[PDB]
């Protein structure tokens, strides 16, 4: 629930 | 003290002047953003708890999806200008991640047309001065916070939400801790 797609 | 720097949120090293009070970044390409928006409905719950006079601002980003990502940022600018966010958000998420039927700028346009926005209207918005400036607005806001990834939320240009430091024992508790943290930061 805290995951992200990072650059 | 229930809200600690470095836990429920972090503090930007160089704060942003002139930023929206509550600003969210996302990508229609990011699965976690889809979760954020349609599964956990974080935006809507944050909105529900915002103090009077505080609007929930949402910006799209370029760094995912190549040229299509940039096209989606411009399309989100259109959605913002026409006020049709609630009519296009889901079918854009589904078009990119579920059915994967959005493969070109024209496909994006198709989504808006099926949502009720006429082709002449969409193209006029697309080429308008407002959408042109909203595109630059979204890009600058991302650069200004030194955005590293999506989804992300920022309060008053000073505070970055940190869900990784929130309680995730249950999702209802988690979403409410998120909304309460946004609300708390907005009065800070």
């Amino acid at each position: 629930p805290f995951a992200t797609c990072d650059s | 003290a229930q809200y600690e720097d470095g836990k429920q949120y972090t503090t930007l090293e160089k704060p942003v002047a002139g930023a929206p009070q509550v600003l969210e970044f996302f990508s229609f390409f990011c699965p976690h953003a889809y979760q954020f928006e349609e599964v956990l409905h974080i935006s809507d719950n944050v909105k529900k708890k915002l103090p009077e006079g505080v609007k929930m601002t949402k910006y799209h980003v370029n760094f995912m999806g190549g040229d299509l990502g940039k096209d989606l940022t411009q399309a989100w600018a259109v959605a913002m200008a026409l006020g049709v966010e609630d009519k296009v958000t889901v079918p854009l998420f589904e078009g990119v991640q579920k059915t994967q039927t959005i493969r070109s700028a024209s496909d994006i346009r198709d989504v808006f047309i099926n949502a009720g926005i006429k082709g002449e209207e969409y193209d006029a918005a697309w080429n308008s001065f407002v959408v042109k400036s909203l595109v630059a607005q979204q890009e600058k806001a991302a650069a200004d916070v030194q955005l590293r990834g999506v989804p992300a939320m920022f309060v008053n240009g000073k505070y970055q939400l940190n869900p990784q430091g929130m309680d995730t024992s249950n999702m209802d508790v988690f979403v409410q801790q998120y909304a309460d943290t946004v609300k708390y930061l907005s009065e800070k």
